[PDB]
């Protein structure tokens, strides 16, 4: 049918006019297909024979028999609409329903009225057996298939018309996705089916027809890669058949499928499989599966052995989020309300920063979970972290950046997060003082990294092909080597001070990683800063 | 009735900013708000033919709707600033007492240029995107739009005309939604003039500010009385940085005083002559720094630990127009308050808000900033990696 819903005022962009592109004559048959089709549509009221001469026109053609109008031109000249793509519910955010049904709308776009003042713009011509006679002119009376306002105006229409029934049945839940309606409820089958015919009948009063008893309804639903039961949810079934050869293409898809599953499958690992992709990779090259990964694939297969489903959300219960340190850079977490009955699973493994330490990462994870929990449940979870509340406040307090975790509490699931060393806050007494510095020719791309002492010593390992910065972490490094378990170092490089002064415990820099391990063996280290080329006792001597 | 033609800067297009996810509790409070507002004709539902959006939040101060017109404002500046800009009196900052009155709730009288309403569109989201999301537009002067006071000046001036005349020594300044009214009257007297003013407003105390009593945050040097290499090293360290501000600082004599770090050493009689004068400077105002009304204001904040926070305001890196400090509290809660305080003072002083550089993670700030916010404006902000020594040189 055609809904009587009032239309949406459509307009062309600021100073642009209707489109006017000419028709690439078609073939005998395609012409015949177009005529049959239009005639029917024409009978349905979906279109109208346009008289005089609408100077406007958009190409039309047939594909095998169906008709496709080319709408680019009209599109580009058409206004912008409120985005229909803002987000899609996560299943773990859904409340539990007793009965679910899915009615699909037939001929949606075609069942919704286009704005009459705009109809004139959608004019097209079915050619004559070869550019001889004018041709049958047609404009649209309803949302055309390829048009840009159709998805928007439709979604707005379906809502306005769905509003009254919702209001007379607030206890009921209805979700619109494209050409479908998911209806859920806590009514018992018998009474639920009544409630649906009541909907279909309300929906027919508004021009929208639905499946009689064909209701695709009746769970295991497939929506956006999910499988949906009224009581539980899980990700769509995924297989990983045997293979002795893996192409970039293959392991691409595998990584993707793994990542998607890790949404409800606890302990999904893809770190080792991600490496194999490192480097400029042709999609068809076979990549030998390394050892660290060899096992990872089957241990993945293992946890995917028996299916797993997540539960739904109970608005009258706190959320519990707990996180697990898993390998280096990798983090994992679960979210539940009743111990170990998960709502959703997830992991976090990134960097974005050059230098970092577990305590920072843990906080980032909590942060990501915090905003994920907001968008989904509209409230914040209670945390359980593998960090002593003390070891958190220390860092919390001393650090120069602000932070604020929601309510949390300690949980002893090793490995535990901790600082791997603590720089002295005051100069060490009776321990070698090391005035260190670096240099480098910006042209020769080489430099000298050295140091001098309050005890006469002196060095200078020459370095080849290093920037002006390395020869500063190199120096500090050199000093942490020739010194005893207890020391204090003087730099003129704030670059190095900042790095080391934030208690890194891991970095994407082989030099920094060395300085790290070294810092962990000492029993006292003090790093002070003094201005460069300011001839300060000690620094100057090493500058020479 | 009579609408003031509002035109978006020639060329520029409406704002199209996405709505931030909100908590269930705030969402609920927004609908109840937005239900009353349309019931009394202040806002209207809109359709998909409107591709515009501005974010909304809920604050307490009893919930209150708060729209973030940061973007709309940046795209209409010509209107509110060079078209109908309000002049800022230098006297305000000099008065003993300044009271901040919330007068926003009066823009709802004047209607907005129909042709301009579609740019004021906002969205009330829904938990987990289970429902489309309720769309609105204003059909009257919105509270957070710099255009409102601009348009609302004729009414404002008429309202004040009498009060001013009877009180020609009272400075009244308007900046978005707020009136700043200061005087040199004694405590109680001032408060009586405010109440006597509130009544004028009616026919169409609260926030005690004391600007006149604001002074520089002097960079201080340790007093000590023994001094060590490390000590003197740090001592010159900040004296170096200070060199880049406060023309005259001389670290030469100090810097002329290999050697262990923990080795105590007695300064030179000539030494005191240095940090003495250097001390006399730093306490005195900077020489050569002037506010430039055409340049935007920057503000850096550093975390001093112990609920302490230092801050500087400048238009050019290192040349400071002003520096100061600020004392269930958390990092983000204290920082939010700091940002609010610094901004009030900026407005009182220059009639504009500074652009903030925040020592925090973008997501962390974005997640929580709303929780403790109370002002009805929102300054521009950026996120930075607090330089280790910069924090120390302002301790
Ligand atoms: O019915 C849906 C539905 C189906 C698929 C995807 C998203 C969706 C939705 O938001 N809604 C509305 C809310 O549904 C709620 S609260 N609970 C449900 C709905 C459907 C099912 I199967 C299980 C649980």
């Amino acid at each position: 049918p055609i809904s009587p819903i009032e239309t949406v005022p459509v307009k062309l962009k600021p100073g642009m006019d209707g489109p006017k592109v000419k028709q690439w004559p078609l073939t005998e048959e395609k012409i015949k297909a177009l005529v049959e089709i239009c005639t029917e549509m024409e009978k349905e009221g979906k279109i109208s024979k346009i008289g005089p001469e609408n100077p406007y026109n958009t190409p039309v053609f047939a594909i095998k028999w169906r008709k496709l109008v080319d709408f680019r031109e009209l599109n580009k000249r058409t206004q912008d609409f409120w985005e229909v793509q803002l987000g899609i519910p996560h299943p773990a955010g859904l409340k539990k329903k007793k009965s679910v049904t899915v009615l699909d709308v037939g001929d949606a776009y075609f069942s919704v009225p286009l704005d009459e003042d705009f109809r004139k713009y959608t004019a097209f011509t079915i050619p004559s057996i070869n550019n001889e006679t004018p041709g049958i002119r047609y404009q649209y009376n309803v949302l055309p298939q390829g048009w840009k306002g159709s998805p928007a105006i439709f979604q707005s229409s379906m809502t306005k018309i769905l509003e009254p029934f919702k209001k007379q049945n607030p206890d009921i839940v209805i979700y619109q996705y494209m050409d479908d309606l998911y209806v859920g409820s806590d009514l018992e089958i018998g009474q639920h089916r009544t409630k649906i015919e009541e909907l279909r009948q309300h929906l027919l009063r508004w021009g929208l027809t639905t499946p009689d008893k064909k209701h695709q309804k009746e769970p295991p639903f497939l929506w956006m890669g999910y499988e949906l039961h009224p009581d539980k949810w899980t990700v769509q079934p995924i297989v990983l058949p045997e293979k002795d050869s893996w192409t970039v293409n293959d392991i691409q898809k595998l990584v993707g499928k793994l990542n998607w599953a890790s949404q409800i499958y606890p302990g999904i690992k893809v770190r080792q499989l991600c490496k194999l992709l490192r480097g400029t990779k042709a999609l068809t090259e076979v990549i030998p599966l390394t050892e660290e990964a060899e096992l990872e694939l089957a241990e993945n297969r293992e946890i995917l052995k028996e299916p797993v489903h997540g539960v739904y959300y109970d608005p009258s219960k706190d959320l519990i989020a707990e996180i697990q340190k898993q390998g280096q850079g990798q983090w994992t977490y679960q979210i539940y309300q009743e111990p170990f009955k998960n709502l959703k699973t997830g992991k976090y493994a990134r960097m974005r920063g050059a230098h970092t330490n577990d305590v920072k990462q843990l906080t980032e994870a909590v942060q990501k979970i915090t905003t994920e929990s907001i968008v989904i449940w509209g409230k914040t979870p209670k945390f359980k972290l593998p960090i002593q509340k003390e070891t958190w406040e220390t860092w919390w307090t001393e650090y120069w950046q602000a932070t604020w975790i929601p309510e949390w509490e300690f949980v002893n699931t090793p490995p535990l997060v901790k600082l791997w060393y603590q720089l002295e806050k005051e100069p060490i007494v009776g321990a070698e003082t090391f005035y260190v510095d670096g240099a480098a020719n910006r042209e020769t791309k080489l430099g000298k990294a050295g140091y001098v002492t309050n005890k006469g010593r002196q060095k200078v390992v020459p370095l080849t092909n290093t920037t002006n910065q390395k020869t500063e972490l190199q120096a500090i490094y050199l000093a942490l080597q020739d010194s005893g378990l207890e020391v204090n170092i003087v730099t003129d490089s704030q670059y190095a001070l900042g790095i080391i002064q934030a208690q890194p415990d891991k970095s994407e820099s082989e030099l920094v990683n060395q300085i790290i391990e070294q810092l962990i063996k000492k029993e006292k280290v003090y790093l002070a800063w003094v201005p460069a080329h300011k001839g300060i006792g000690g620094n100057e001597q090493v500058d020479k | 009735i009579e609408t003031v033609p509002v035109k978006l800067k020639p060329g520029m297009d409406g704002p199209k900013v996405k709505q931030w996810p909100l908590t269930e509790e705030k969402i609920k409070a927004l609908v109840e708000i937005c239900t009353e507002m349309e019931k009394e004709g202040k806002i209207s539902k809109i359709g998909p033919e409107n591709p515009y959006n501005t974010p909304v939040f809920a604050i307490k101060k009893k919930w209150r709707k708060l729209v973030d017109f940061r973007e709309l404002n940046k795209r209409t500046q010509d209107f509110w600033e060079v078209q109908l800009g309000i002049p800022h009196p230098a006297g305000l900052k000099k008065k003993k007492s300044v009271t901040v009155l919330d007068v926003g709730d009066a823009y709802f009288s004047v209607p907005l240029d129909e042709d301009f309403r579609k740019y004021t569109a906002f969205t009330i989201p829904s938990i987990n995107n289970e429902t489309p999301g309720i769309r609105y537009q204003y059909n009257v002067l919105p509270q957070g739009w710099k255009g409102s006071p601009a348009i609302f000046q004729s009414s404002m001036t008429k309202i004040l005309e009498p009060f001013k005349k009877q009180n020609p020594d009272i400075v009244i300044y308007q900046y978005m939604d707020d009136l700043y009214v200061g005087s040199d009257l004694e405590i109680g007297q001032h408060r009586t003039k405010i109440e006597e003013l509130r009544q004028h407003l009616l026919r169409w105390m609260g926030y005690e500010l004391h600007p006149d009593k604001w002074t520089v945050q002097p960079i201080v040097l340790p007093e000590k009385d023994s001094w060590t290499v490390n000590d003197i090293q740090k001592l010159v360290g900040k004296l170096n940085w200070a060199s880049q501000i406060y023309p005259g600082i001389k670290v030469r004599q100090l810097c002329k005083l290999t050697k262990a770090l923990t080795e105590v050493i007695p300064l030179t009689e000539e030494a005191e002559l240095e940090l003495a004068e250097n001390r006399e400077i730093l306490k005195e105002p900077v020489h050569g720094v002037y506010y430039d009304p055409s340049k935007d204001l920057i503000a850096e904040i550093q975390k001093q630990g112990q609920g302490q926070w230092t801050y500087q305001i400048y238009q050019e890196p290192f040349k400071n127009l002003k520096t100061g400090k600020y004392a269930h509290t958390n990092d983000v809660k204290q920082l939010t308050e700091a940002v609010q305080k610094i901004t009030t003072e900026s407005i009182v002083i220059w009639g504009k808000t500074p652009k903030f550089k925040l020592p925090i993670q973008k997501e962390t700030w974005e997640t929580w900033w709303t929780e403790y916010w109370q002002a009805t404006w929102i300054p521009e902000w950026e996120f930075v990696n607090t330089p280790p020594l910069v924090k120390l040189w302002y301790q």
